Parts: C-alpha cells; structure tokens; sequence
C-alpha cells in the first residue's frame, strides 16, 4: 500500500468494506466489530501505511 | 457548529515522498494516521480525519475519548511506533511539532439510510425557522448529535 | 487559500471570568482575540486571522512569514513583557501554543461591487436627487441599518 | 472598554471609523495610514483589551 487504492485492496482481502461514509480526501473502511479505518487519498508513506496496518491488526 | 478539538502530533519526515512530509497522529486515537505536504495541508487533513472519526463515534453511539492535555504530550513519549521493534522511524524532531486540531463534526455527519418522520412544532418555531432559511430535517439531526456529544 | 500561523493561548482565570483564553499571534504585533474554551479560542483565532490576512491581501500589503512554532515561548514572546504599565497574571500550565489555520477565501471579496437593478417611484428619484443623495450609499446604509 | 461597544466608542473618539468587512464575531475599525483593528464582540478580558489599545496607540 504505497497508495490508497492499494491499501483499500489489501483491507478488502482481510474483510474490510469501503463504504460511502468517506469525505473530502479520505475514504472509510468498515468491518463488523471493528472501529472503522480512515484512509488518505494518493500515496501513503511508511508512517501512515504502518498506522493503518496496526489499526487493522496486521 | 459542533466543534471538537484534539491535540495532534505532527512529525516531519520529507524522506520517503515529499508530499508525505508531516505524518499526523492523534494520541487519543490509537495508531491514528494521516498526512499532508506542508503545515496547512497537514492540519487540514488532520481535521478531516478527525471529523470522519468522531462522526462515526456519534452515529454508532460509541464513546468520545477525552482530549489529552497538550502540555503533557511528548513527540518522544507519545510516538505511536516508539515501542514496536520492526519499525525504524526517521523523524526530524526540530521540524516536528504538537498542535491543536479543530473540526466541525456537523459537516461530517452521515446522511445514509434516510428515515421519513412526520411531527408537529408550534407556529412560532416554524416561522422563525423558515425566516432563517433552516433545513428543519438537518436541524433535528444536528441537535440529536449535539445531545449525544454532551 | 489556506494560511497557518502559530498562536499563544493564555489562560487567565482571574477575570472573574468569561473568556479564559487570550489569543495572540507573535507575527502580528499586539494581535488580540479571545475565546471561552479551547475550541472557541481557536475558532476566534482563526476568524481574526482570516479577516487580518484578507485585509493585507486586498490592500496588497505583505504577509508576514510564519514563525517557527518551536522557537516560541509563552514567556519570551509575551506581547506585553516589555510594557512598564501592564501586569500579566498567567497560569503558564493552563496556557498552550498551537497552530491556527484559516481559509482566507471565505474572507475575500466582501467589498466587491454587486450590480443591482432597482425600480423606485419617480417621487423618490426626484426627492433623492433634490437632496443630492448618493443612491448607492443610501441603500448600503439602509441595509446595514436593518441590522 | 470592557466590551466591544465601549471599545468601538473609544477608538471612534480617537479617530477610528467602524467599517464593514469584519465578519462573523468580529468588527473592523479603520483609520488612514494604519493597519486596521479587529475587535471581538461582547466582554473583553484585560489582555484582549490591552492588545487592541496597543494597536491603536492608546
């Protein structure tokens, strides 16, 4: 997940769904029993990618 | 408006993609992450991230965390990755700062799953509300969210 | 059009009180606004900033370069520190430094001329001119007067 | 000038003219050859007041 699109694909494989709940430049991933993950548009650097991965328990 | 403010950490690393300069993290939200190219964009993206996150807390009737005291925060001690050994952070701490981030959650509240509701309000409220050119539906929705927040 | 400047937020309880945060931008001399809580103080700081910067732009003055936030001190950057006639009582620990952002686009173009097509009776036309009125100014004042 | 109104009054007496172009919760005072002064509504704490005075050279 150098990018938002790659992150979304990754999380989708792990059971997250992209909803319409996103706004502006962030999208919104939701999964039953988890607090949703909010993902920035475009390219994500090592900190952001890692933060989102840790949010997803991976 | 419904204004919420949380302190955030702004970490400067312009290696690995300038435009990813300034990694943004809210200590009150575990592993929260967003980013922005300069200072203004970072704050803007932080606010946007915050708005979506807090709005979801409203809608799902979750708990809103109490904002941390900004003066007890530390770029070092509150580093979200400080402990996990896998990760090598390269922070420029001289360019990194701590700041408040505000957002109006009103703007981020979802309209999904519309329900039709018929009710009655007194004539003075109806005329007053229309003189201000209000959206009565949105006024009710906002008021409900506001009650939840407080 | 986003701009961001660091600001000092001074907590003072002694005012009795209402608005407990005095807000000051070091880059704008003697800049002053305030808010009751943290959120309001920031919002007012942002509004003050929008108006100030919009004025500088529309008057084509220069915008001050923003200070490095890490070089600021609630003590050393106190706007009144050198003023012999004033006494500050700050609670330093309840006071903080933070960035304040504003989109100046919302504050721009308020003096832009807007063309209006009006219909008035001839008696009013004749009367206004007999009094040498400025119709544009008279309408503007009338609108500002209704609130 | 504990209040906006009293403050406007004070500056007006010292040659400032209240203006339109302050928005929201602030009003703008203007005078020739001076950076305009932006004044919050309602009661002002001693610091805000003092800063406004200092801007106007009072």
């Amino acid at each position: 997940p150098m990018t938002q699109k790659e992150m979304v694909k990754l999380l989708t494989a792990h059971g997250w769904i992209k909803t319409r709940g996103g706004k502006g430049s962030h999208i919104k991933m939701e999964k039953q029993g988890e607090r949703p993950i909010t993902i920035l548009h475009g390219e994500l650097n090592k900190y952001t990618e890692r933060g989102i991965r840790k949010q997803a328990g991976l | 408006m419904m204004l919420v403010t949380y302190p955030a950490l702004f970490y400067y690393d312009d290696t690995d993609g300038t435009e990813a300069t300034y990694f943004v993290h809210f200590p009150d939200f575990e592993y929260s992450a967003t980013q922005g190219e300069g200072i203004s964009e970072a704050l803007a993206m932080g606010s946007e991230w915050l708005g979506i996150t807090v709005a979801d807390l409203i809608e799902s009737d979750g708990e809103l965390p109490q904002p941390s005291d900004i003066n007890s925060l530390s770029l070092i001690d509150n580093d979200p990755f400080k402990d996990d050994e896998d990760f090598v952070s390269t922070y420029d701490l001289d360019k990194s700062f701590i700041s408040m981030v505000s957002v109006d959650v009103s703007e981020y509240l979802g309209s999904q799953e519309p329900i039709k509701k018929t009710l009655t309000i007194p004539k003075w409220a109806d005329k007053l509300g229309r003189e201000m050119g209000l959206n009565f539906s949105q006024t009710l929705t906002d008021a409900i969210a506001d009650k939840k927040v407080q």
